[PDB]
RNA sequence: UUAUUAUAUUUAUUCAUUUAAGUCAACAAUAUCUAUUUACUGUUUUUGACAACAUGAUAAGGAUUAUAAAUGGUAUUGCAAAUUUUAUAAUCAAAACUAAUUUAUUAUAUUAAAUUAGCAUGUUUAGAUAAAACAAUAAAUUUAGAAGGUAUUGUUGCC
């Protein structure tokens, strides 16, 4: 775990994250099971990316706050 | 006007720039003697080796704070501090407990119940009486308190 | 502000109802000293320790004049009910002393003893606006 | 212990593998 | 700017509409102060319903059985002069140690204000009518 | 038509110089000609500015219980002053006097340099507090009302450039201007040993003959004025039996330069 | 050992934030490898062996890591204080570890 | 001390109304709401019920 | 004064002077007083030489000491008013109003960066920051992560 | 742009603008200032 | 530059320092939701690189090439030096005595708060390293008492080739019977005798009887300094 | 068990040695700490989001004392205080101070030095110049205000001021 | 949130009941998060602290080195 | 963790229940720490030297 | 069930639709089934809502099928009554799973929440320790303390 | 006083802009606001 | 409705806080050849940044220019550089709400230390209404491309 340990990794978002990790592995040591990975996008890594932290949503992530018309 | 800035400073400006200021005195560190357990650590009040941090280190100005303030105090003078509890002594109801622990504790005995009247009908306190005026203790201060 | 209720006014901006951290709330509003949680009446906005030795603003450090009123932070004792002489505490609108002494206010700190926000509400003090708001809270009714 | 030492300003101290600048 | 418009004065004459106020206002204090005081310490002396919430185990099992006998008769006395409130008896009850851990994990207890119920109880009407005029913070009765 | 916020001035210079100094032109302020500093100012004026500046403890306001006025107005009503003798009554007067303020000189170095305890800024220097003659903190007859007007007061006209010299004060100024205002070798030459001090020198003599000297240091370092030189005489010669020449050395040192040779 | 050559420099301030980087750059980290005490002394007796060293170790907990007794005194702002002071509880150490 | 009989101006303020609104404004009355629990249709009511299964 | 050639382009600009004196004034008196709020409530035995009665009648002692003296600052830091040196803005520290580092408002700290007077590297708004520190623990961890180097890496003596 | 003049040794758009060095170039040393060693100044103090 | 193996110094890097400085850039009274929504992050930042120099010896003409570096930096550019060079330490005996425990030890009750203030002598210990020869006894008479060896005893006091009952001899260093500078038995100053058989009756006589200062007296005997000179009122 | 820990001296011991409490007690000696005689023993809380690998947050020291009724009037709090003295509020002291330029110097004495006289700030400059051209143009505004107002109330016994048309 | 079947029902300490008036009622530590956060990790501390010294099958016992073993 | 000796003492609590019912105040009040009571709040870190947060004093 | 406060209820579909987010909560699935496996009945409606979810989870990221112009909508038609069928599926599922734990307590004595109904040991809503006077829809008043629908007994 | 060829000058007083170009990609992009905003190249 | 591509889409709602004035200038003390400089005194004529008017200046706010590393704007938001001509209003300890521009903690366990919140139990129930498409998971009930204005910074337009 080189990323930010936490106590538990029971979530999929992790688990790609490993999936992957362990995808590029075997490719270095085999270099012909790159084939049959690659076609299937175990290989292939996210650029997906929760919202990094804001104060001007309320909760943070991607609510804003309210507003009322007068 | 053409560019050549030096990717170094020359060795020139170097000497010309090093022989601007002076050598820190200090910073030589020779020492053959060793150090002075007894006195150095104590010399005199201009230049002392100066405590300085957490109030540990003020080890030697703390004796001397006590006996600054065991000297100008006349323990006369500081006879009036009253503790909190010595002030709630005075107090209809001074001690009762608190719903955490010893709730059940608390007994209609800890009631100054004469304070007060009751009604019967209400069950309630309808009116308290006059407490300052018959009051007598016998420490309105406390009993060591001597002035 | 948009009322100016006194000097500090025209200088400080509302922000909204901006959310400041816990305990650093700026302005010192303790609108809620004297709410009476008759268990906790020994703890409650008091010395959380009771051996802790009194503030200082209930002894005098030197020679005075004399103080026009006595800070709120003292806190009452016997000899403050039973001399009975005037002990003013500062508020809204002047000030306000305690001139029916009783025992029951022995050992609590002033700013348990008076009411802050005042019930009584002066019609006098807010202009046709700020008296209108409170005929529709219910609290100014007509 | 002169203040330009004596590996810069001498011939017997060239450097003969140090590059010159305008080459690399 | 909404330009900070000045509010007009206090009033003529209501300093002393104030200085009474509040005074006699401070002398109503001690009342309900004298009555929660009493509210709370003749709470403490009386007798509370059961703590324990009897649908879950182990206070299912019937009063003969189970966990009630040794409330019967190990701690029966002390746990009637603890006076059944919530607060002592969990801890008399996890002293015994004759249940082991089953005080916090296994028995469910009753809510807060459920458990200040005192004895005879009988209307669930009850436990939200408790009297107004005391200012206790819900430990009075 | 005309105003200002003092009507009556009173001069800084003296009356036998100036009937002839009066002749040579000062070259003074270019755009302002009319220089008005604290000095030129009544010492009636002078106390009024004086009490306020300071939020609190300043007897300028009413609740400072030292002011001077007798009944203050608060929100349009009146409000009358509790003489000493009502007061004393609840508050139990806890009073020291001025010795109560001011912290020995040992404990300088714990409280930033200042000895005196008082609301404003003693400062051992002269041009921070000088209102006519240089600033010479007295520590005995410091008073509440700071007669002689030596702190560096908050908000009195003309403090700008006098807080601005506090705030650009070296690492030890009022360390080291208060050993060069007093304890500086005599005119006629000697150094000045005697003050009331002097019983302490005996006891280190006293203790350090006996071959006591961590006893002597650990004593020693309550002297504060110069010591003579019988004390070192006595310090040094208990270095001898245990060869801590480490320790004679450092006493050497202190006393060598750093105490006036 | 931290001077200034920066606009805090030359003016007014040259003192008191020279100052500052110094009481804020008080500490001294004494250190010496244990196993460096383990050598013979002037009395013929050896210094420092498994007996004793444990001892050392215990009379400072958190100090002695990686096998280097760590004394860092912080106690003084003068530098040379804190090595005099530094080292005088270090020989302290030692001279209980002797036991 | 001594509570006066009479009471200046302590109940001589203005009346404080109670909320009379079972929510947000204090302006729901009571009235069957969507949440209302038809225990009749079928052996479970209707709507479920929030069920953990732990 | 009075408004009667004054220098300075706004009056309350002079504040800031009288709040340094503050941190000065604390500075002055905390030792003295923090020491005695050290004695003033030890209910223990002070210590071996100081037992029973020359105990309780010393700490009465010296808090009489610490209320006899005349002045002195009893105000915690948090309770003062932060006030910016270039305009003189009223500043609530600990929100987002207050730029800790500068020390200096958002309005005068707004300002002097768009119309650039300060040395400021922009990261995007969104984001954490470009640090690494302060990306795993949030605000909470550099706070925490300096308490170490400040104070804690230092193996006491 | 006000009364408030700008700090010479603090601003960018001052220290890195045309008329002072931009960050971008070799940063070097511009000029060596021997001035305490040419015309030294003899030690007249005010303190005695 | 960044292997020490090839390259020396070596630069070692080190992560720079970064501060985030979030701050509402909008400035308005009425809406809070403007001044939150309108914050942008601007940060602070310094890079540090480190360079570590390993000589195998000191020498103070190098150091002093090294602090003048701060001069001829790269502009806005503040350096910071870690010197860390081998100090040789004497750890003496002498001083500090590596004895028994004492009879007596201490406790917890020699450890609560103000304990470094009040229960504590600065280390190191203070020891008598002067000594008076006794009536009689001799160089082996002397070693005994002082708990050393007589030659040792010989050597550390060149100056006494013979001993005269009553003069010091400087304890030697290497004493393992050396005494604590003081005593701990309380002892008192009756109005015995003294001086003549006139008593002590004033604060100066009593210091002249003991020898010691009227201050130190008047510290230990507190009673009898707050009522008069050598307290007056007598028995 | 809630028991009285028992310490039984090293030399009633079949085989002697130094307890473990003789040297966290010759410990405290060397380095003066406070042995603190009310020490809970149940109270062993380690605060875990720092001193644990597992968590985001590993310090390895702990940070905060997971005490809860930890304050600053405590007495063994203010024992181990910081003093304010040199720290970042002696920075924000000197540094943080309205004109920014009147820390290096004294305004005068550098307007002595570079200039030949002190000159005013900018704002009294942009008072100054705005004053006289209203006043060349314009008059009927001048309210003479001075900060003594002798010199105004008493003109000397020379001093006739031109009539101004 | 505060469902008192949270965090081992030690929730109970932050809960206010009912149809709080947000102004006058509800006490005010049980608003701010941290002071919230700050408490969990005591009480989460505590489960650690309790299996750690739950399984003590050990007991620590002194021993002179001559005879502890080898 | 060595404790005083002849004092009654204490073994941590094994069983949740005692850990609970035992009168445990919770942190109520505004949190204060000897050291970082200087840095005033987690938002607000002061530094008095900006010096990398991994800077070992040798 | 240790859960007994108060609760709040939600039509089937506006918790289906959150599908692996609560409704295909993949160890929920997994509770369902060992509850319903170890009754001896046949878990055949959720692995029939199983594979629903997992075909869904698995192309929520594609592309719906390219809408071309189809005059008779035949297309559009199927796309939706393949739909309301699978909303169907999982109703009844999601029914059934409320139907048997419910019962289930029946067979454990565990009193459910408030407003809650078991087939037969609780005909009309049990509500009891709640935040009211009254049975919060029957307008009864609680008895006190909260009324016990099984025998004392284990 | 160093330099290297121009490539636009961008006088962006409170007034306007005035964006000459002679293009190329870049390097430096210097800033002037002594009175007048602008953006060198 | 013209021949590389999706809105129908949950998760929310009772929220307030500010005090009791004070700027008309600068001054080495130790160890470098001596200055009492020790305690360097000379008497007093103005009215902008303010409690007031006093030009500039950077924000909030989504709607039609990425397939091999980017989802927050300029017209302007209190304290800013040329308009002055009643006036001290600034944080200091202990202190009083009327305020549009706000996550408050909802029933196993609940106040430890700078002073910190007791009444609002009533079917997570009126009408109004709030905010997501970003390392996550919803990819379609469907889109450039023809169109008018009495207004003339333009529908909150004019008539």
């Amino acid at each position: 775990s080189e990323g930010k340990a936490m106590p538990s990794f029971a979530n999929e978002i992790a688990a790609f994250a490993c999936r992957m990790a362990v995808a590029n592995a075997i490719t270095k040591l085999l270099p012909l099971a790159r084939i049959p990975l690659k076609k299937a996008g175990l290989l292939s890594v996210d650029r997906r990316r929760e919202p990094g932290q804001f104060p001007g949503f309320v909760d943070g992530k991607k609510n804003k706050r309210k507003f009322a018309k007068r | 006007r053409q560019g050549y800035l030096p990717r170094y400073t020359p060795w020139e400006w170097i000497a010309i720039q090093e022989a601007d200021q002076p050598i820190i005195h200090e910073t030589m560190r020779t020492d053959n003697i060793g150090a002075s357990y007894f006195f150095s650590l104590n010399r005199s009040w201009r230049y002392k080796a100066r405590p300085h941090g957490y109030l540990r280190n003020y080890e030697n100005e703390v004796r001397d704070m006590l006996q600054f303030v065991d000297g100008v105090t006349p323990w006369k003078q500081a006879q009036k501090i009253r503790t909190y509890w010595e002030v709630r002594q005075h107090h209809p109801m001074p001690q009762f407990n608190r719903p955490e622990v010893a709730m059940h504790r608390n007994s209609a005995g800890l009631l100054p119940s004469h304070m007060w009247e009751m009604d019967k009908k209400t069950g309630k306190v309808r009116a308290v009486k006059d407490s300052v005026r018959d009051y007598q203790t016998k420490i309105p201060v406390p009993k060591w308190v001597q002035l | 502000l948009k009322i100016a209720k006194s000097t500090f006014g025209f200088y400080l901006a509302r922000r909204g109802q901006r959310k400041f951290p816990f305990h650093r709330r700026p302005h010192i509003k303790n609108t809620q000293a004297m709410n009476l949680n008759a268990p906790y009446f020994w703890s409650y906005m008091t010395a959380k320790s009771q051996s802790f030795f009194l503030p200082e603003e209930n002894y005098i450090t030197g020679d005075w004049t004399g103080k026009f009123f006595v800070s709120k932070r003292q806190v009452y004792t016997l000899q403050h009910a039973t001399s009975g002489g005037k002990v003013r505490v500062k508020s809204f609108p002047s000030v306000f002393e305690l001139n029916s002494p009783s025992r029951w206010n022995v050992g609590k700190e002033m700013n348990t003893l008076t009411k802050p926000r005042m019930d009584l509400i002066d019609d006098q003090m807010l202009t046709k606006k700020q008296r209108l708001d409170y005929v529709k809270a219910g609290l100014l009714p007509k | 212990a002169p203040s330009i030492p004596r590996s810069v300003w001498d011939p017997a101290h060239y450097n003969e593998n140090w590059v010159d600048s305008y080459s690399t | 700017w909404a330009k900070p418009k000045k509010r007009p004065k206090v009033g003529p004459g209501f300093h002393e509409k104030a200085q009474k106020w509040r005074d006699e206002y401070l002398l109503d204090r001690h009342r309900v102060l004298a009555d929660s005081l009493r509210a709370y310490v003749d709470f403490s002396s009386t007798k509370r319903v059961e703590p324990w919430d009897t649908r879950f185990a182990p206070f299912d099992r019937v009063e003969k059985d189970g966990v009630y006998i040794l409330t019967r008769y190990l701690m029966d006395d002390k746990l009637q002069l603890c006076n059944y409130h919530h607060r002592p008896v969990k801890r008399m009850l996890c002293n015994v140690g004759l249940m082991g851990p089953q005080v916090t994990t296994t028995a469910r207890w009753k809510p807060y204000r459920f458990a200040t119920n005192p004895a005879n109880t009988t209307r669930a009407e009850r436990t939200f009518t408790k009297d107004k005029t005391v200012f206790t913070g819900y430990h009075h009765d | 038509s005309v105003i200002g916020v003092f009507s009556k001035g009173r001069a800084t210079g003296h009356a036998s110089v100036m009937s002839v100094l009066r002749y040579v032109p000062r070259a003074r302020v270019p755009w302002q000609p009319s220089r008005f500093g604290r000095e030129n100012l009544a010492d009636d004026d002078m106390a009024q500015l004086w009490g306020t500046g300071r939020y609190r403890t300043g007897p300028g306001n009413y609740n400072s219980g030292y002011s001077t006025k007798k009944t203050h107005a608060l929100e349009d009503s009146t409000v009358s002053i509790i003489p000493k003798h009502e007061l004393e009554k609840f508050m139990p007067d806890i009073s020291l006097g001025s010795k109560a303020l001011v912290t020995p000189v040992s404990l300088m170095s714990a409280r930033n340099g200042h000895r005196v305890t008082h609301d404003l800024i003693h400062s051992y220097d002269p041009y921070i507090g000088r209102l006519q003659k240089p600033a010479v903190v007295d520590h005995d007859n410091i008073t509440v009302e700071d007669p002689n007007r030596v702190g560096l007061n908050a908000a009195t006209l003309d403090c700008r450039s006098r807080i601005y010299r506090w705030l650009r004060r070296g690492p030890f100024f009022q360390e080291d201007n208060y050993f060069r205002r007093s304890t500086k070798l005599q005119r006629n030459g000697p150094v000045p040993v005697s003050v009331h001090e002097v019983p302490l020198m005996q006891r280190i003599i006293r203790l350090a003959r006996r071959g006591h000297l961590k006893a002597a240091c650990e004593e020693y370092r309550r002297v504060t004025s110069v010591p003579p030189v019988d004390v070192y005489r006595a310090l040094t010669a208990a270095c001898v039996p245990g060869a801590k020449l480490a320790d004679a050395i450092a006493i050497f040192e202190d006393g060598h330069s750093r105490l006036f040779y | 050992e931290q001077y200034d050559n920066l606009q805090y420099k030359r003016y007014d301030w040259q003192g008191w934030y020279q100052r500052m980087v110094d009481v804020h750059n008080r500490n001294v980290s004494i250190k010496c490898r244990l196993d460096d005490l383990k050598r013979l002394d002037a009395y013929g007796n050896p210094f420092v062996e498994m007996q004793t060293e444990r001892r050392l170790r215990i009379l400072a907990d958190h100090r002695v890591g990686m096998g280097v007794l760590k004394l860092d005194s912080d106690k003084y702002e003068d530098q040379h204080d804190n090595i005099t002071y530094g080292s005088t509880k270090l020989s302290e150490l030692l001279a209980d570890a002797r036991k | 001390t001594a509570t006066p009989e009479k009471f200046s101006i302590l109940g001589t303020t203005h009346p404080k109304p109670k909320r009379n609104g079972m929510g947000r404004n204090n302006k729901m009355r009571s009235k069957p709401s969507d949440n209302v629990a038809w225990y009749d249709k079928g052996p479970v009511e209707w709507l479920p019920r929030p069920v953990r299964l732990t | 004064m009075r408004h009667i050639g004054q220098d300075v382009p706004r009056r309350h600009t002079h504040f800031v002077l009288e709040s340094r004196l503050m941190y000065e004034k604390s500075f002055r008196d905390e030792w003295l007083r923090s020491l005695c709020q050290g004695l003033a409530n030890v209910d223990e035995p002070l210590a071996k030489s100081l037992s029973g009665l020359p105990q309780q009648m010393l700490q009465r002692k010296v808090t009489c000491f610490s209320y006899n003296q005349f002045g002195l600052f009893k105000v915690p830091y948090y309770r003062l008013a932060n006030v910016d040196r270039y305009y003189a803005v009223q500043g609530a520290l600990g929100t987002r109003e207050w730029v800790p580092y500068a020390n200096v408002s958002s309005w005068t700290m707004n300002k002097m960066v768009r119309s650039g007077n300060i040395l400021v590297h922009r990261v995007h708004y969104k984001g954490w920051g470009t640090d690494n520190a302060l990306n795993q623990g949030g605000w909470e961890h550099r706070w925490n992560k300096v308490m170490q180097r400040n104070a804690l890496q230092y193996n006491r003596i | 742009l006000g009364y408030t003049p700008i700090n010479p040794d603090t601003s960018p758009m001052l220290m890195y603008s045309q008329c002072h060095w931009h960050y971008n170039l070799p940063q070097g040393m511009e000029r060596p200032s021997s001035v305490n060693r040419s015309l030294p100044a003899p030690y007249q103090p005010h303190h005695s | 530059i960044y292997d020490a193996n090839v390259s020396w110094p070596h630069v070692e890097k080190m992560e720079p320092w970064t501060r985030m400085a979030e701050f509402w850039t909008s400035s308005s009274d009425t809406s809070f939701t403007e001044l939150e929504m309108s914050t942008a992050h601007y940060e602070f930042r310094k890079y540090f690189r480190v360079v570590v120099v390993k000589m195998p010896f000191q020498s103070t003409e190098f150091e002093q090439r090294m602090y003048g570096i701060r001069h001829w930096l790269h502009r806005q550019t503040s350096c910071e030096f870690h010197t860390t060079y081998r100090r040789n330490v004497v750890h003496d005996s002498a001083v500090f005595p590596t004895e028994h425990d004492p009879e007596t030890k201490p406790s917890h009750e020699h450890h609560r708060l103000f304990s470094f203030a009040l229960d504590w002598q600065s280390a190191p210990v203070d020891y008598l390293s002067v000594e008076l020869a006794r009536e009689g006894d001799s160089w082996s008479s002397l070693a005994k008492r002082l708990g050393c060896s007589e030659s040792e005893l010989k050597a550390a006091n060149g100056a006494m080739e013979e001993v005269v009952a009553g003069v010091a001899v400087s304890v030697p260093g290497s004493a393992t019977r050396r005494l604590t500078s003081f005593s701990t038995t309380p002892s008192v100053l009756p109005l015995q005798q003294g001086d003549g058989k006139p008593a002590i009756t004033s604060w100066r006589r009593a210091a002249e009887v003991l020898g010691c200062s009227v201050e130190e007296l008047q510290q230990a005997n507190g009673a009898a300094a707050l009522t008069y000179m050598a307290a007056a009122e007598s028995g | 068990g809630v028991h009285k820990v028992g310490y039984t001296h090293p030399h009633h011991l079949p085989v002697p040695c130094a307890q473990r409490w003789d040297l966290r007690l010759a410990r405290a000696r060397i380095f003066q700490e406070y042995i603190e005689e009310k020490a809970p023993g149940a109270w062993q809380l380690e605060d875990e989001r720092h001193m644990s690998p597992e968590f985001n947050t590993f310090t390895g020291y702990p940070m905060r004392n997971l005490r809860p009724g930890y304050g600053q009037n405590l007495p063994e709090f203010i024992m181990k205080k910081r003093l304010p003295n040199n720290t970042h509020y002696e920075l924000f002291a000197r540094r943080d101070i309205p004109n920014e330029d009147n820390a290096m110097y004294g305004k005068l004495l550098y307007d002595m030095t570079i200039h030949g006289t002190s000159l005013p700030s900018i704002y009294r400059m942009h008072k100054d110049i705005n004053k006289a051209q209203r006043n060349d143009r314009k008059l009927s505004g001048n309210r003479f205000k001075v900060l003594n107002s002798s010199g105004a109330k008493s003109p000397p016994s020379g001093f006739e001021a031109i009539p101004d048309a | 949130m505060h469902d008192a079947n949270r965090f081992g029902g030690r929730t109970a300490y932050l809960r206010e009941i009912g149809p709080i008036d947000h102004k006058k009622k509800g006490r005010l530590f049980k608003r701010d998060l941290p002071t919230l956060q700050f408490n969990v990790d005591v009480w989460c501390a505590q489960q650690t602290l309790r299996k750690q010294w739950k399984g003590r099958d050990w007991d620590v016992v002194e021993m002179p080195f001559e005879m502890a073993p080898k | 963790m060595q404790q005083v000796p002849g004092k009654v003492d204490q073994t941590p609590f094994e069983e949740d229940q005692t850990w609970l019912m035992h009168p445990i105040p919770v942190h109520q009040m505004q949190q204060h720490h000897p050291e970082k009571d200087l840095q005033d709040l987690p938002f607000v870190n002061h530094e008095q030297f900006p010096r990398s947060l991994e800077w070992t004093a040798p | 069930n240790t859960y007994l406060t108060r609760s709040v209820a939600t039509p089937p579909i506006s918790v289906i639709r959150t599908g692996p987010k609560w409704w295909a909560e993949p160890e929920r699935m997994v509770k369902h089934k060992v509850m319903y496996f170890t009754m001896g009945i046949d878990q055949l409606p959720l692995r029939r809502t199983a594979v629903i979810q997992k075909d869904l989870k698995r192309f929520h990221m594609c592309k719906p099928p390219p809408r071309v112009g189809d005059a008779t909508g035949y297309k559009r038609s199927r796309g939706a009554q393949l739909t309301t069928w699978y909303r169907r599926i999982q109703y009844q599922e999601y029914h059934l799973q409320h139907l048997f734990v419910r019962h289930m307590w029946g067979l454990l004595r565990m009193y459910p929440g408030n407003t809650t109904k078991i087939q037969g040991k609780a005909d009309d809503g049990y509500v009891g320790y709640d935040s009211v006077h009254f049975h919060r829809y029957n307008r009864s008043p609680l008895p006190f303390p909260a009324r016990e629908i099984y025998e004392r007994r284990k | 006083s160093i330099y290297f060829n121009l490539n636009g000058i961008l006088i962006w007083l409170n007034v306007l802009h005035i964006n000459i170009i002679l293009i190329k990609y870049a390097f430096l992009i210097l800033l002037n606001n002594l009175e007048y905003l602008i953006i060198f190249k």
